[PDB]
């Protein structure tokens, strides 16, 4: 609920991209925006979720198991679902920080334009499998203002694309996100 | 740039006689306004082995004292 | 003595097989320089470039796990070619270890680290298998067949024990160790007819097949467990020079780099260019970033390219020179642009963003020095063939040639600031004065002094005087209003280079006995004797128009501000061993660039002394 705060006063302390920072600098900034507190809870979320054996703490996979969803339970039964042609995947990932900051920088435009782009998703070459090619979802991503780096993508296609098969899913990058 | 009927038809209608089977009026007159690093190189691609110049010596610069020795001594170049 | 900033290093060297290497958590690249092994991130921080070897690097090896990283040295005839183990939390020297003679052609790690295995000497053909648990040397064997050659590189496949070294003549043999025996197990691979060299090497992730980049043109698939040919490549359209940089991808396809600049994407069965893209330089090495979806290529002259794997689009990142690099040049005035020139190019740089605006080249040639005018009208250049070359600023024109300037290369230049006069030094000894018109460019005089080739000319700001050293240990001042010699500056060393104080009432010298001298202009006589390295020599020299900072490039890896009155030292140069021969200050006092004997430039940062 204050993702964009977190993240805005987190990244401004970051002394360099990947370089994450310590325990006190987020523990007492979440009194900065009074997120409700436990030591009980700082102890393991400090110290258990420290992968690096290092002072300091991920922000981008907390605030990533916070916001983005990336692991379905379901939810149980009579609850209405979204995206519904996912599972065509054949179980890639990496899973790198980078990968996390730039869903997250994506993160409000889809929410917005998701409607529409999946229906420009399936217009371009489908037929109806749920595969499109790379280039073609860098042109359907760009004509809705979403404009990837040379990086971006990189960490983008690691994640969607393992065998360098040229060929993305479109619902299971979208399902990450609603 | 037509001051006449004539120019208008001539010139700037791109309809060719020749090639045109059976166009109507309003194609013959169809008007063609309606539609980092930089380098240099030498073109002479000479050779180390082409210079002209002196034969250059095979003993070092400050020790041809012992077989330079013009006929009665004295260095040479 | 405080050690101020190293801003930007820029050198490249490409010239060693496989050279450029990425470590696998997919934020640094490695490729090594004239003698140390640099490491570049995506932000333009250097991190802690790793100083070792004494010498020229030679070939370079990396870890799967990305703790450790290998590298072998060139080293004099008859004597010891130490690999350096490397790490990389701490980055420092772990090991030495020499069991080589001459140079170290290859070195390669298995999987899971523990052995080292070192193919070395063109000479002296031998390989030892190392371990990084224990340093110690465990066995050996010539490892190049009887009346067949040499060999070139190795490689390792997922097993840890079974290794194969590549035919620098025709001999390619696949390895098998014995730990408890301590012995190497040779095994010859039997090919029917064709007798191939071979020069670059892959494997394939499941040890299914490894492949061969031969001189020919055409890659020859391999079994390791048979022992035996699997395929033969292209038959039509082969590639046109020998290919030096082949890898291997998760599926069958294989990046395939030729000599001429061919990158090419290719497959298993039958060899067709199924995407291709036209590179400068031939292709020396291909590394892959993370999993495939970019990577690096290395190329003769000192390129690095990033080209994605989907639809093959390249940006160029990093460019230098090939080859010792000398006679900086800064413009008047403006301190964003400065000039360099080394064998077959001179090149003009950007000095902010350390990037290259334009080229020109004249092949096969070296050049000695260059200078610009008062006005950037045009670059005179000190060509190795006799010649001097003048070229526009930008699109590089010939603007005129003086044809046998000297009966040897011009070795030193000059400019005079009414762009009437050039002065040039030829290897013979004689100083020669130009004349430079609108339509003709004559020759007034020639003047006769020097026994040996002129190191460099620097003139008076009245443009009056001159002082040129020789290697014959004099320097003369001539005059311009007569061409007459006023007085001799005779010492035991041999002159590299010289340097107006301002006010005009000093002359400092320096050369290869790590003394600088104060002279006087008139009476010649010494005022005050300096210590340059106590180990190399002194070769580059400037002092700024304030007159007080001053700044020795000797020949080692040390840059030394030094105080002018007093003598006092404010050590910058923890940086590049490769020997320093020219360098240069900025008009605006911000930077001290400079070269090396190697591809190098170095940029760094304005003290006040």
């Amino acid at each position: 609920g204050c993702w964009r705060e977190l993240l805005r006063e987190c990244k401004e302390r970051d002394f360099n991209k990947q370089g994450e920072i310590p325990g006190p600098e987020f523990l007492a900034l979440v009194e900065k925006f009074n997120l409700d507190i436990s030591r009980d809870e700082c102890q393991q979320l400090l110290i258990k979720y420290d992968l690096k054996n290092n002072g300091k703490f991920a922000y981008c996979s907390f605030i990533q198991s916070c916001v983005l969803l990336l692991k379905a339970k379901e939810t149980s039964l009579m609850q209405r679902m979204k995206i519904q042609n996912a599972n065509k995947m054949k179980e890639a990932g990496a899973e790198t920080c980078s990968f996390y900051s730039a869903l997250l920088r994506i993160q409000p435009k889809i929410v917005h334009c998701w409607r529409p782009m999946r229906r420009t998703f399936k217009a371009y070459d489908e037929g109806g499998t749920g595969l499109l090619s790379v280039a073609d979802f860098r042109k359907v991503l760009r004509q809705y203002s979403i404009n990837l780096s040379e990086e971006e993508f990189f960490h983008i296609l690691e994640y969607y694309d393992k065998t360098l098969s040229s060929k993305i899913s479109y619902n299971d990058f979208l399902r990450a996100f609603l | 740039e037509i001051p006449k009927d004539d120019l208008d038809f001539r010139l700037a209608a791109l309809y060719n006689h020749h090639t045109g089977t059976f166009k109507n009026k309003s194609e013959i007159l169809t008007h063609q306004e309606t539609i980092n690093i930089r380098h240099w190189i030498n073109p002479k691609k000479e050779s180390i082995h082409s210079i002209q110049g002196s034969i250059v010596s095979p003993h070092t610069a400050a020790t041809n004292g012992g077989y330079s020795r013009k006929n009665d001594g004295g260095f040479f170049s | 003595a405080v050690e101020l900033e190293l801003e930007a290093v820029i050198g490249f060297n490409g010239h060693v097989p496989t050279g450029l290497k990425c470590h696998p958590d997919q934020e640094h690249l490695v490729y090594p320089l004239g003698c140390t092994i640099l490491i570049q991130a995506i932000n333009t921080q250097e991190q802690n470039f790793l100083h070792g070897h004494g010498n020229n690097v030679s070939c370079v090896a990396i870890s799967k796990s990305g703790l450790y990283i290998a590298s072998g040295q060139v080293t004099f005839m008859g004597f010891k070619a130490d690999i350096i183990l490397w790490d990389y939390k701490k980055r420092e020297l772990m090991a030495r270890l020499s069991l080589h003679k001459g140079k170290i052609e290859a070195l390669a790690f298995s999987p899971n680290d523990m052995y080292l295995v070192s193919l070395g000497g063109p000479d002296d053909g031998s390989v030892v298998v190392w371990s990084i648990a224990k340093r110690e040397a465990i066995c050996g064997s010539p490892a190049a067949g009887l009346n067949v050659g040499n060999a070139t590189t190795v490689i390792f496949s997922k097993c840890r024990d079974e290794m194969f070294v590549t035919a620098g003549n025709g001999t390619i043999r696949v390895w098998e160790l014995d730990l408890p025996n301590r012995k190497i197990w040779p095994t010859e691979c039997q090919t029917g007819q064709m007798k191939r060299i071979v020069m670059s090497i892959s494997m394939a992730n499941d040890d299914s097949f490894f492949y061969l980049g031969t001189t020919t043109g055409d890659i020859l698939k391999m079994n390791p467990r048979t022992k035996l040919l699997a395929d033969t490549g292209p038959a039509k359209d082969k590639f046109s020079l020998g290919v030096s940089a082949i890898c291997c991808l998760k599926m069958g396809g294989l990046l395939v780099g030729s000599g001429d600049g061919l990158l090419v994407f290719c497959k298993s069965p039958s060899y067709k260019p199924i995407k291709k893209i036209q590179l400068q330089g031939g292709i020396t090495s291909i590394t892959l970033r993370g999993e495939g979806h970019q990577f690096f290529v290395g190329t003769e002259e000192s390129h690095i390219y990033r080209v994605n794997f989907t639809n093959f689009k390249e940006t160029l990142i990093t460019t230098c020179h090939f080859e010792s690099v000398e006679d900086i040049v800064f413009p008047f005035g403006t301190a964003e642009l400065f000039a360099t020139c080394a064998k077959k190019d001179i090149r003009v740089w950007h000095t902010l963003t350390n990037r290259e605006l334009l080229r020109i080249t004249v092949p096969n040639m070296t050049c000695h020095g260059i200078d610009f005018m008062r006005d950037g009208k045009s670059i005179i250049s000190a060509w190795d063939d006799g010649r001097i070359r003048a070229f526009a600023p930008e699109t590089g024109r010939l603007m005129y040639v003086i044809n046998n300037a000297h009966r040897i290369g011009v070795t030193a230049i000059a400019t005079t600031s009414d762009c009437k006069r050039v002065i040039s030094g030829g290897g013979e000894g004689e100083v020669r004065v130009w004349h430079i018109g609108h339509q003709t460019q004559k020759l007034e005089e020639a003047l006769k002094e020097h026994k040996s080739s002129v190191s460099c000319i620097r003139v008076k700001k009245s443009n009056e005087e001159c002082v040129t050293a020789s290697t014959d240990g004099t320097c003369i001042i001539w005059d311009l209003v007569r061409l007459r010699r006023n007085q001799m500056i005779l010492a035991n060393t041999l002159f590299q280079c010289v340097c107006y104080h301002p006010e005009e009432f000093q002359i400092i010298t320096s050369g290869t006995d790590r003394k600088i001298a104060y002279w006087e202009v008139f009476d010649g006589s010494v005022i005050r004797e300096l210590d340059g390295s106590l180990s190399g020599a002194v070769n580059g020299m400037d002092i700024t128009v304030e007159g007080v900072h001053f700044v020795t490039g000797g020949n080692d890896h040390l840059v030394k501000v030094w105080d002018y009155n007093e003598g006092e030292v404010t050590h910058v140069g923890v940086g590049h061993s490769g020997n320093i021969t020219r360098i240069r200050i900025s008009p605006g006092n911000q930077y001290i660039v400079s070269v090396s004997a190697d591809g190098a430039i170095l940029r760094w940062k304005y003290p006040f002394p």
